[PDB]
DNA sequence: AGACGGCTGGCACGACTTTTGCAATCGCAGCCCT
DNA sequence: AGGGCTGATCGTGCAAAAGTCGTGCCAGCCGTCT
């Protein structure tokens, strides 16, 4: 559901609108008419906004349904080009209006960018992306000695056992974007 | 995983069939069948597909016959941008439709010789032939194919070349004949009566005679699922017919006082 | 299918295009901007 | 430089002189032609030349023969584009034209209409530039190759080909050892596939080859050469057993009923 | 504007033809089998022609696309349902004194021809929703591989093509026929393939077998003789390479 | 008491995104310039 | 008295140069057991 009270409002002020065809001046009147294209495309401008919003959210909502259900570790594979093939979306005016979406659902507040998360393989047909593997390889440090934490290694192990199949560089990488020690420098004393 | 949809293949060499198919479902590789007429073949290419459970849609389904023109299967692998009239922003579509999936062949047989070789072309090295200049471009997907025509007829009639014949042996279907299912023909009937009695939501299911199902078996039953749907809503168009068993069947569209 | 005759659309750049780029930036950017806006028009509410 | 031969299923046979004939002849670029059996090698000798497409900048382009439909086909071969064409959009230029130098590997389909391939063949001979139009041809050279499926003389004789585009045409053959011929690393490449075939299968262990089956092998007519090999070695790799028994069966025509 | 002559009494007295014509912008046509280099003596009267700064450029007849053979030697002025651009006239209209080789004659659409035939008239060149047309004076030439006189008992090109063909098709003599220079024909090919082939030179050489290509088919004068040349020379690669038991035979079975 | 070893982050290339920078010739007819 | 010339209107994209991630890749380093 879109914010409506978030969602503003733009109104005609319907006594000029009243005020001006009775002007004997043509000059009052011009200037009125050209005021209200402006104010016209301006309206129709933010409500063009809501309503592509309004349905790239529909999409994106049933894209990270899952996502927005089990999770960021179920969090598939969404990008903007398959969005708008799978929602019919705008090919550009998307492309450009996209920035700045937040949304407040039952995994939390989420940005538009973050609901596509990105695109990573998956063998037998099966699919793959990043928030996915970010909220995975948190879990599997998590899921490793207190005093020694997973491996870069282990933390592909641990990947591929899932089937993300993230490989000893880009769990280096992610573990790196994810903030964590691994093993050899979150080692600690029993 | 994701689970096929019940289809009533009671016959022994089609469990074999499915058991077959079940071998070949972690497998990849093209898959045709004999397309038995009035027989519901790419219900079980979906369960193959649904077997597969990929993520995403790998399970494409469109035929042959509507690209009557050469252009329409033509443009399975469709237009970029201004080739020919524009009609619409990047013309190409049915090609990833699959993207990371399979292709189901329908009406086959009936394709062009030319879109024959084309589509040949595509098998292999998978090079996206766009009309319009551009580059090509390959995808991990898979084809299937299921057709009442016959393969080493077709090519002593060398309908297509041999190249993509070969090119396609890779797992066959020979499904059984209307007329040579019957005790599943019967299963399916009376599958297909409760089924009918859900989906309208009738009260009773009114049941059929036993001449109701013998003399459905002394029709010609040409298609042995096809035709069946049709006969079960054929029945199901009667009215009062849910609240008693009749053997009301209404064969002929065109059959009329 | 072959070439000959027939066949026959365009949009609108600058203002039309100022319009849409105002939508692409965030919903309180447009909320200052439309204030901003809406402090000059004697025809608007 | 040299790259490594992602597949070198070659036939120690003649195809291993063959393959020194083709790279003696690799390092030009003049006329380019092959010839061969349905699915026989040819386009691995495609990919062969590939490689030898000698250097870097090796555009590979591939003129798939009984493609293009029926009418547009004339602008894939020029240009497209301009205000020319049903529509209009930016030079999309034939496909001849798309690649300026490129490796041209023509398919071995005899297209149908001669003056359609004559018309190719005039802008093969040379190109001259199109600068009225993109409706027309360009200046551009371009690796060309070429290959046999059927009869060249025979056609010649039945008309089938123009003397004029032959004569342009095979300036250098190809000509391929068919199944009926190569058939030097029938064991080998066999057991070539058979470990592909397992490796994809993530097999555990190749259960072998039986005598009976090898007999067999021997005695394959082979309809196709390089595939149809391969074919029924996929058959019997689906067909599969138990690894008790090295070989089972004859994987040689699927098409034949299930017992 | 010249090449490896084939330096022949019979390619003297064309090429006195040729010069003879050379002032005059008859139209003119050609009968000549492939390898008979006629496209590039033709040429080279066009830069030999009394309009030596003249454009000459040819467009072959089988090249036009289907429908855009109106568009073919005109070109597109207003309209035409492109909605846009579309103002920019034909090659032919660029032509204008100019050389546009009708090669390909030999297969143009009737309908081409008749085309054509409009074109064989004097001036007037109409496009799409003209006003008014254009007497543009152009140089006409062509060549073909087969009779004028066959085709037309076959009714092949109308009748008004041989109406337009205007200036004595000279034509080139068979390879049987031309039989002029064949061992020095050989040696400038062979020169240029050394070339090509960045062999020193030809060490092997002989001329036995020069004489036993004298009893070759030679199917095409220049597209056969430097064919082959090249064929056995890339066979062959090798200093000491002679004119023994090299064959013209890529079609054929070698052993 | 120096090498193993995984860290771990620097470095890399393309691959997906992306933001901005972009408006006309109409249309007559009267007015201005010549 | 004749030519120039004028714009009042003419509005959901894209494209383009740029950037930026994914994944890899690589190089030194420290705990330690040798
Ligand atoms: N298990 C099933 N459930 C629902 N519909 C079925 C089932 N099996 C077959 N059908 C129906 O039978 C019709 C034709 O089946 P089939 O004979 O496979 O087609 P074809 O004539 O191409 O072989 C299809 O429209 C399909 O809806
Ligand atoms: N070593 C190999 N590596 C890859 N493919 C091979 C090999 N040996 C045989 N093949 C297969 O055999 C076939 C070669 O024949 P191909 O060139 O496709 O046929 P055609 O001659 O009709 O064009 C292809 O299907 C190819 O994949
Ligand atoms: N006098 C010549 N010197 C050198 N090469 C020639 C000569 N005449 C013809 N050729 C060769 O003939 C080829 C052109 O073929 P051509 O004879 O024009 O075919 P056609 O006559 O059927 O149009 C060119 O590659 C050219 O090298
Ligand atoms: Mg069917
Ligand atoms: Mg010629």
């Amino acid at each position: 559901e879109l914010n409506a009270d978030s969602i503003p409002r733009l109104k005609i002020n319907q006594q000029y609108a009243a005020m001006g065809n009775s002007a004997r001046n043509d000059a009052d009147g011009q200037f009125i008419r050209s005021n209200l294209q402006e104010a016209r495309w301006l309206i129709k401008s933010l409500e063009s906004r809501n309503d592509t919003l309004l349905r790239v959210s529909r999409c994106i909502v049933e894209q990270q349904q899952a996502f927005f259900e089990q999770g960021e570790e179920y969090m598939k594979p969404m990008v903007l080009a398959d969005i708008a093939q799978a929602v019919e979306m705008h090919e550009s005016t998307i492309s450009r209006v996209t920035t700045q979406k937040y949304l407040h659902s039952p995994r939390g507040i989420f940005e538009l960018k973050y609901f596509f998360s990105s695109h990573v393989n998956t063998e037998g047909g099966g699919e793959a992306s990043s928030t996915a593997i970010r909220a995975l390889v948190k879990k599997l440090i998590a899921a490793e000695n207190p005093a020694k934490p997973l491996s870069d290694s282990k933390l592909t192990s641990m990947l591929s056992e899932q089937g993300i199949m993230v490989a000893r560089r880009t769990v280096a990488k992610y573990r790196e974007s994810l903030s964590i020690p691994p093993s050899n420098q979150r080692k600690q004393l029993v | 995983a994701e689970y096929k949809d019940n289809l009533l293949g009671e016959a022994n060499s089609f469990l074999e069939v499915l058991e077959q198919v079940s071998h070949l479902a972690p497998l990849d590789k093209p898959v045709l069948i004999i397309g038995e007429r009035g027989t519901g073949k790419e219900l079980i290419a979906s369960r193959l597909h649904y077997l597969s459970s990929r993520w995403q849609g790998p399970f494409i389904s469109l035929n042959c016959a509507a690209l009557n023109e050469n252009l329409l299967d033509s443009e399975l692998f469709g237009h970029e941008a201004g080739a020919f009239t524009g009609a619409q922003k990047r013309h190409p579509g049915r090609f990833e439709r699959a993207d990371g999936g399979t292709l189901f062949l329908d009406e086959l047989a009936t394709a062009p010789m030319m879109v024959q070789e084309k589509l040949l072309r595509v098998i292999e090295y998978g090079e996206l032939e766009r009309v319009g200049g551009s580059q090509p471009l390959q995808v991990n997907v898979r084809l299937v194919c299921a057709t009442n025509a016959d393969l080493p007829a077709m090519v002593n009639e060398g309908t297509f070349r041999a190249d993509l014949l070969d090119r396609l042996a890779f797992d066959v279907v020979q499904l059984p004949p209307l007329r040579e299912r019957e005790s599943d023909i019967m299963l399916m009937a009376e599958y297909f009566a409760i089924q009918m009695c859900r989906e309208i939501k009738l009260p009773l299911f009114p049941g059929f005679t036993e001449r109701a199902r013998e003399t459905l078996l002394n029709y010609r039953w040409p298609g042995n699922i096809r035709e069946l749907k049709n006969v079960v809503e054929r029945s199901v168009y009667r009215h009062g017919t849910s609240d008693y068993p009749l053997d009301d069947i209404i064969i002929d569209p065109f059959k009329r006082r | 299918m072959k070439q000959g005759l027939q066949l026959r659309s365009l949009a609108m750049t600058p203002q039309l295009q100022q319009a849409i780029r105002l939508l692409q930036l965030s919903t309180l950017e447009l909320q200052q901007e439309l204030q901003q806006a809406l402090e000059s028009n004697p025809l608007l509410e």
